[PDB]
């Protein structure tokens, strides 16, 4: 006996991590940090016009798209590419224990889907675009059509996560203003990430 | 007794553990088999995260149980 409660368990990626280390001035960002930031952002945009078009994807779900288990990758596609899923999706792309980069997919036009990849590294790694291609491939897109877009070049070896979070926040406010669609609307050449503001968001959330 | 550990990329890791084994000890076995340091491993069972200082028996984990291994991704 000694019955164990299994009534309505969360999926593994939604289980909390109470031992999640705090972020500092020079540490690399973790996936738990990225999600805490986007969970708070989605809350700050709630009720604003056009906020219903955005969806910030969990990085763990981005990796499940390439899972060898077919049930897992099907769950990821239901979470990222369904009829009730917002058409503008932000996918964090992780090179394990190395780098972070951003991939955006816009599905407003179902007969022509646009994809944008942002990589803040000075000399780009072919392996990073490869992982962005796998994500688009598993989302039913042609990876050859993904655009390699401009973003501010990191001047340290730890703020690639900051560039990802800042680009997500900056672009989201452009969807709210309607400037996302102007010429150069998806250009992030002039962003300036702020470690202190990011730490502030995580504290007061 | 043999337990199973499933990652989110579709890999199952099998282990030969004892009920008296600690959570930290199980993680070292996973390090031995896959090279992942224990500072990155998050073991999950019945939708709950396991504390390093408890035992497999404390969580009523029986033979052939399935655990989830979620990683702390960094960059």
């Amino acid at each position: 006996p000694e019955r164990i409660d299994v009534d309505n368990l969360p999926s593994p990626q939604d289980v909390a991590d109470p031992e999640l280390p705090p972020v500092r001035a020079t540490s690399w960002l973790l996936d738990g940090h990225l999600r805490a930031y986007t969970d708070d952002l989605a809350r700050r945009l709630r009720g604003e016009p056009n906020a219903h078009l955005l969806h910030f994807a969990d990085s763990q779900v981005v990796t499940m798209l390439s899972s060898a288990d077919p049930d897992q990758q099907a769950r990821a596609q239901r979470l990222l590419a369904g009829d009730d899923i917002p058409p503008i999706v932000f996918l964090p792309i992780n090179q394990p224990n190395a780098h972070w980069s951003l991939l955006v997919v816009d599905r407003r036009n179902k007969d022509a889907v646009a994809a944008y990849h942002y990589d803040s590294m000075a000399q780009k790694d072919p392996q990073q675009r490869y992982l962005a291609d796998m994500a688009a491939y598993h989302l039913g897109l042609d990876y050859q059509q993904t655009h390699e877009m401009p973003i501010a070049i990191q001047s340290d070896g730890y703020s690639c996560g900051d560039h990802v979070l800042t680009g997500i926040e900056v672009l989201a406010h452009r969807v709210l203003d309607g400037t996302f669609d102007y010429a150069g609307g998806r250009d992030l050449t002039d962003i300036e990430p702020d470690r202190g503001l990011i730490r502030d968001r995580l504290a007061q959330a | 007794m043999q337990i199973f550990v499933k990652t989110l990329t579709g890999k199952t890791i099998t282990l030969e553990v004892e009920p008296s084994d600690t959570i930290e000890n199980v993680k070292a076995k996973i390090q031995d088999k896959e090279g992942i340091p224990p500072d990155q491993q998050r073991l999950i069972f019945a939708g709950k995260q396991l504390e390093d200082g408890r035992t497999l028996s404390d969580y009523n984990i029986q033979k052939e149980s399935t655990l989830h291994l979620v990683l702390r991704l960094r960059g």
